[PDB]
């Protein structure tokens, strides 16, 4: 049984630091690259950084560095996430995500409560009202190429409350494997698309583009798809 | 035991990026999405005309979510590493200095 297990919810005094892990199960963590991603109460997605659990090596967006230290241990097949000097600013679900090709593993979330030249993604629109059955199409533009041998690097997620993101799109146009038909992706270079066709009650979301040829892999600011009022 | 796998049928993922040996070749690790593993892996490296070989003699996918590395001697310059059939056949962009 292929999972990501995530440790409990912290509560750490402002100044203080955490150690988060996440344990695997079904399949080795040293076999593709292992994320660390940041999600504050009802904001987006922020990739904090990946580790290659095989070799140790690290790549992180400079927002975590001098915060964030990404580890893994290959016999008890755990990646870890240790956050420094905690302030509101880290109060968060930190989630822990296997992949390349979009993160098709995520871990449950871990909640940290803290109490007492750059890459652009550009995900138009924020919000998106739709009727029941209606076409949804969903925009993401890169400030830089999101190629990697001859390939666009783009993936889309579907997020609903209080779960994991799930994998819908990989490699800007490719169907993940037990995700319906009526999602569809398309695009090439800077600009990309995402399709909902057509769009059932359970589709009611926040949608997430995000790029991983080279590091940062950067997600879009979200879209929150609602039903029209 | 009579040793015979299919063709895979569907989809493959990159699971990280190509790693390129002291001896001149490349190890390219994949991931099945599709259906019918155990499966042979449809492997060729050709031009944008097969140009480059394999090293890893018999590439076989055991199951889903289960990285297979793929070791292949890529010609010197420009060549295409194609993995599996269509629809969605993985294509990778390969350049040997």
């Amino acid at each position: 049984v292929k999972l990501l297990e995530q440790s409990g919810a912290e509560l750490v005094k402002p100044g203080a630091s955490v150690r988060l892990s996440c344990t695997a199960s079904g399949f080795n963590i040293k076999d593709t690259y292992m994320s660390w991603v940041k999600q504050r109460p009802e904001q987006g997605l922020e990739w904090i950084g990946r580790i290659d659990p095989a070799n140790g090596d690290t790549k992180y967006d400079p927002k975590f560095q001098g915060k964030a230290t990404i580890t893994a241990d290959t016999s008890s097949n755990t990646a870890y996430l240790h956050l420094s000097s905690l302030t509101s600013g880290d109060t968060a679900v930190y989630y822990c995500s296997r992949g390349w090709e979009g993160f098709a593993y995520w871990g449950q979330g871990t909640l940290v409560t803290v109490s007492a030249s750059e890459l652009v993604m550009t995900q138009t629109p924020a919000s998106l009202a739709v009727s029941l059955g209606q076409r949804a199409t969903i925009s993401c533009r890169a400030s830089e190429n999101v190629d990697r041998y001859g390939n666009s690097f783009m993936h889309w997620y579907q997020q609903k409350a209080g779960q994991p993101p799930k994998l819908l799109i990989y490699r800007a146009s490719n169907l993940e494997s037990g995700i319906p038909a009526r999602f569809s992706g398309s695009g090439s270079r800077t600009d990309f698309t995402l399709t909902i066709n057509p769009v059932e009650a359970d589709d009611v979301a926040t949608y997430f583009c995000q790029r991983s040829n080279e590091v940062p892999w950067t997600f879009g600011g979200g879209t929150k798809l609602e039903i029209k009022r | 035991m009579g040793m015979s796998y299919s063709m895979c049928t569907g989809k493959f993922k990159i699971v990280k990026e190509i790693a390129e040996t002291q001896h001149g070749t490349i190890v390219i690790r994949v991931q099945y999405e599709g259906d019918g593993s155990p499966c042979k892996i449809p492997f060729e490296i050709m031009d944008l005309h097969v140009l480059g070989r394999l090293i890893t003699v018999n590439p076989i996918v055991t199951e889903k979510d289960s990285p297979v590395n793929i070791e292949a001697e890529p010609p010197f310059g420009d060549s295409y590493i194609i993995i599996g059939v269509e629809p969605g056949q993985l294509k990778l962009n390969w350049f040997k200095k």
